[PDB]
């Protein structure tokens, strides 16, 4: 019972009424309408004020009425995205955050040597012998690598020095508030996340550069153990204590799949967006429909979830612009 | 009288119907239904009952066509008197406006009956032609 | 110690880049939302938002190149149209004039922005559909069973009920009548071109695209017409009045002599098909475009022309060696409106 | 210790499928490589050889229906309908994109022509221009990734990963342009109505070469249906052609007529679309004229999220009338290349001895 | 004009004499198996392709097989080494489908030498052994299914009672690997585990027992996200003190690949799996071959979608290679690929 209208020009250019006109336009801008309309639902239910289990949750976050999953891939840090979830994270709009190993090093690094611009057709063999490797259409020296080793290197001495010494147990998510706490740049993602007592979880920390410099500094300080079972209960009891679930996944792969299992606890999430390019024609959990998630509890029968089929370095930053952005006095 | 409307939608196989000014017999009948097209239209194919052309037409599904009266009579033709057609009408004379079907047909009829053989000879009334055509 | 290959193979030594690369940066909004600064950002953001900032460059420079003053006209063309600094032609599919895209690009007709339009059967019955009956909003996972039982047709995300067509008939039907009678008394020869002038004439709509069209004297082209409903509309119609003929080699003479007697051409083509092709296949006769900008999703790893990548073209002559095409992988509905607010908008006031 | 209602969503209680439930079986090595097993075993492997199963199966079902004797009876409307092709059991349409004929799939569908296993040829203008080059001059293979500059340079086209010279054209104008002559003054001198279809069977009749599909096209009288003939190499040259010898018309209002005839006054029809675009829907509204097809198999690569005619699933065209609604169409998400060598060496193959 | 005739008719150069030219096969010959798969490599696009990974794959068997003539202390593994060590990598569901009988044959017959797959592709293997699994549709609305209990993987469905025949036949394994870990010292590692679940399966349609008897190291470096998290999760509120350390695999795969003679790599798929064979691979310069089967795209700049060239830039892969990507799904030509290799080589893999 709504009809197909575009955005008349001889109006004017006013942007607001050109962002509002695409949930009338076609295929793709009726679903970023719906996907406007799901988390515009999603910050107004944070918002509603309650009328105490900090010892079973383990977390000295406190409570609210919604808790919101943040999930992004890697090859998103090394976007201009970063600058946008850090805006996220620095004024507490979200309250868990999910990513994989080559997402966190790569904003630890970017506060060391910037990334340049390029092409997507460069040749991988002069590419080579330059020491420049390739991102999609964006290099990044080699030489960055080198100021990541001596950086990081004695922090993980002091590390295995306080594994044995005071007898401290490690997980990939008090790792990265160690490695946020040390940069010290209020430009990271990760400072912000750790000063504002935000979890960061990330189940496969060893497939990146943190991996290879594990390695290498274990020949010399062996002993480092790090464990993934306690980090576990802490991102399903962050779930299954909450009023109030939401999820914004940027990408597939393990992130999603480590989100949704966590939801699954509680019989589902009450809202959900997906910004994606898979396919689901070959049976893979990336590109599986929002639909396919309520067949085994992942997402509620009742909610209404949207997917946009689009490239989230384009879509993201517009989605930002009228949700978060038109509620900043509400969240100081 | 000798020509009533009726809506073609109703029409079916083996009926008459006037197609470009032919009392025809239709041989073929189907329907598209309604669509991207605009309107349910049926597709007719007749065969003639006095010539033998095939003609063919579209309805819309709503409107009317013509539907002819035909008339089935078999005359009395016993005898052959001075060698033409010695029809022998009940209405008590003798004419010979009714011709031989065109072709050497028609003289398969006077033909036989020196061989002995009975011919139930019908004479076919139309619209608004009258031709003997239907041979039983 | 560690194995001294695994180190030498891990940290090399870089070559320093030239200054003249730029860096990666977004846009944060601790300093508000400010729209203009926040679409230039997306030159220097990622992915696909640097080949929309790059395209945003290139229209630019083609808008730029069409306002310099001319310095004759060949008049010998079947055109009634002056010539300018720059001719552009525009190729759209069929599905983006069944969605709100078709404000778009009749905004650009209605100002005389554009100079060739290119599309297909679908792109000219919908676009005249829709000024009898509404078009609604549906969803990708209705059934077929179901919706045609109702009398409903489907495309996407779009609901189109079939009354719809059944008044276009209606509209149709008298226009053909008058067609074929001028074929035998004026001896006018029908080609596509002059059947779509003759419909945006009929329509007398200002929300049409082709009424702008002919009343601005822009030629729309499309080599296969008879490949929609309104094909199927003639195919009904002969029964009664047999003897329509549309010829498509003086079209394609038309087009080919727009590219031949231009001093510059630009090309934007919204999809694939056989609208690219044809375009393309103009373009040719002058040794290739000067400006180029594609926005389709198609991929170009099962060889198809559709997702043929913009380097084709060098190839084989249709893009000019020494030019800078660039593609946007995404969906038109979500990048066309962003671009002509960056571009022809602007630049509003200098077209009158 | 764990929570009650966590422990009531991951241990959910089920419910019994139905007997008539097929389980999951891949092919098994250790008894040997047996090709018809390893090929009958797709149809429960999984994602996507469940779909060329169902293909095959569509295909095998097409062709059982065409071997039924009629009864030779049927008045078999020849005149309104202006084929010389006797009628069967079941109309069979096929089409296919440009670019699948400068690949070895030619070959391929050659064998179908030659052999009278299909009924109605769908393809666009590449796709004859190709077929009628590649018996003049040959095609080589290449790379996906070569620099357009250097192949202009040295006047190279690409095509995906193939390659054609410039040479391969200008043999093409030569044998072209004294047919066109004849056709201009056939046009004239004996008034002739040129119609794409007629102009492509004419074409057949002069290149004389039994590797050609088009020459079997036209010899087993099998129609040809192209609307837009003008795009392409041809095109080109009839626009250089009309400068000297200028009244060259074609007509697209007759082949509409003869391909919508050809399924109005079929018994059956099913349909087999390689790729998409013109030729799919060109066939689609030929079939909406008898209120859909029977039987449907397509294979592309095109997704639907963009609203697009080419990724529609075959259940949209059941909406607007174009397949019927007891109907079983399949669709497979594969290259063409890859997947129909295996579909005829399955069907149309076997059955050699029954088509003869 | 003559310009325009200039630009539609151009000179051309002549190609160098080694090039193949593009042709089909031909059925009037009758239906030839062994013939018409060969035939591929000169077909087309993706033809093309399929025929180069046949190739690339032959090159491996054949370098596999040539003798040697070593230090298993630094290594740390019982394994003999051969002249040339294959990785395979999957995702996980290529397990649910019927591929999952064509990887237990290379591994039942000692044709590759490490496995690297996700937490899902580990738990389905075992789960099959218990309960069997059907085929459905892509259609299949969700809140339909969930009333039923019925989970959904693309067209293939899953009673959720096959995970609760899993959950009790795992519970009293768990208990034990907590005992030893208190009594024995035992440190545990994600392919520790993955080893004995897999003897004690002891199922000869199994892949991880195959591995386990065959001792072929399998590598997951998320174990946790899964069936086998939640059944974790559950056991450590009455049995807590479980703990997996994932920095000795780490070790361990790289200490596999730096002493090795040569390598290769087959991957079906994207993801984790991809890169984390890439990084162990990294550490010796590169690959001498590689095989890539997934559908991924390269416009969104993700990892799973990057072209082969793009590994050559960071050093996962040798300059002086040949890799190959095949652009399908892999459920439709990874068993034509093992029909031409693998399988003509049987009786050289006794
Ligand atoms: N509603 C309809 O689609 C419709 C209606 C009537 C007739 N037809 C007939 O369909 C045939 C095919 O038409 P076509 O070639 O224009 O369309 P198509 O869908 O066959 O091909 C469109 C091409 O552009 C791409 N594309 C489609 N939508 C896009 C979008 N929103 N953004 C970016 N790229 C997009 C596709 O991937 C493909 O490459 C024509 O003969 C036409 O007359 C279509
Ligand atoms: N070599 C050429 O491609 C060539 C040559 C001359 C002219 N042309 C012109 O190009 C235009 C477009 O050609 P078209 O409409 O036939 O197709 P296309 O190239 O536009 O492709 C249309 C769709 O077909 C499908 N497809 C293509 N190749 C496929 C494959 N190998 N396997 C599976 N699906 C596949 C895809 O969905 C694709 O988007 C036409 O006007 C044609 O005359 C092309
Ligand atoms: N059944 C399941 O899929 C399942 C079950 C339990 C847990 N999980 C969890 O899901 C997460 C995500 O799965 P993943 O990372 O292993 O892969 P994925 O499902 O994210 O797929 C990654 C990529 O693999 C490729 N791919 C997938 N299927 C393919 C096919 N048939 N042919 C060719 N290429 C194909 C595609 O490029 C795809 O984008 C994992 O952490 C896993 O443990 C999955
Ligand atoms: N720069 C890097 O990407 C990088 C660097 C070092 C290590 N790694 C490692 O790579 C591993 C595998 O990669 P991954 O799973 O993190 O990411 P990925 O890019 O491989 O994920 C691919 C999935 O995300 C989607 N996706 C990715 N980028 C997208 C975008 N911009 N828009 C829309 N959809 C998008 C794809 O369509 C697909 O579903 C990780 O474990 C990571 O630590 C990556």
């Amino acid at each position: 019972s709504t009809q197909v209208r575009g955005y008349d020009f001889n109006r004017g250019v006013n942007y607001r009424a050109l962002l509002e006109a695409f949930g009338t336009t076609g295929f793709q801008a009726t679903n970023f309408g719906r996907a406007v309309q799901q988390v515009n639902a999603m910050i107004e239910k944070k918002l509603e004020p309650l009328s105490q289990h900090a010892d079973l949750t383990q977390s000295r976050r406190p409570l609210t009425s919604c808790t919101i999953f943040l999930g992004y891939t890697s090859n998103l840090i090394s976007s201009g995205i970063r600058e946008t979830i850090r805006y996220l994270v620095q004024h507490n709009m979200v309250d868990v955050l999910v990513t994989t190993a080559g997402g966190v090093e790569e904003d630890l690094i970017k506060c060391l040597a910037p990334t340049y611009l390029g092409e997507f057709s460069l040749r991988g063999k002069e590419l080579r012998e330059n020491g420049i490797n390739r991102i999609g259409n964006l290099l990044v020296p080699n030489e960055n690598y080198c100021k990541f080793e001596d950086w990081l290197m004695p922090i993980l001495d002091q590390m295995v020095m306080e594994q044995n010494t005071e007898g401290v147990k490690w997980t990939p998510s008090k790792m990265i508030a160690r490695l946020g706490k040390e940069i010290n740049n209020p430009e990271s993602v990760y400072y912000w996340a750790q000063k504002n007592h935000i979890p960061v979880f990330s189940p496969a920390l060893t497939d990146g550069s943190l991996g290879d410099m594990i390695f290498f500094h274990s020949y010399k300080n062996p002993g480092l153990v790090l464990d993934i079972v306690e980090d576990l209960r802490l991102i399903n009891t962050q779930a299954i204590f909450a009023k109030c679930t939401g999820m914004i996944i940027l990408g597939g792969g393990v992130v999603k799949h480590h989100i949704a299992n966590a939801n699954l606890m509680r019989n589902g999430a009450d809202y959900a967006v997906y910004i994606n390019t898979a396919q689901e024609f070959d049976g893979s959990d990336s590109g599986a429909r929002p639909d396919e998630a309520v067949s085994w509890g992942a997402i509620r029968v009742d909610a209404q979830p949207v997917k946009v089929y689009a490239d989230a370095s384009l879509v993201f930053p517009l989605l930002v612009a009228e949700t978060f952005a038109q509620k900043m006095d509400a969240f100081m | 009288s000798a020509t009533f409307p009726m809506q073609c939608s109703a029409l079916r196989k083996n009926g008459f119907v006037v197609l470009k000014g032919r009392p025809c017999k239709i041989v073929e009948m189907s329907t598209s239904k309604t669509g991207k097209h605009g309107h349910a239209k049926v597709h007719l194919v007749g065969i003639d009952i006095f010539t033998g052309k095939k003609y063919e037409d579209i309805c819309p599904s709503t409107h009317n066509m013509d539907v002819p009266n035909i008339k089935r009579n078999d005359f009395q033709l016993i005898g052959i008197q001075d060698g033409y057609l010695s029809l022998l009408q009940d209405s008590g004379e003798v004419r010979e406006d009714l011709r031989l079907p065109e072709g050497d047909l028609g003289k398969e009829i006077e033909q036989k009956y020196d061989c002995g053989e009975e011919i139930l000879i019908t004479v076919l009334s139309a619209m608004t032609e009258e031709a003997a055509v239907a041979i039983k």
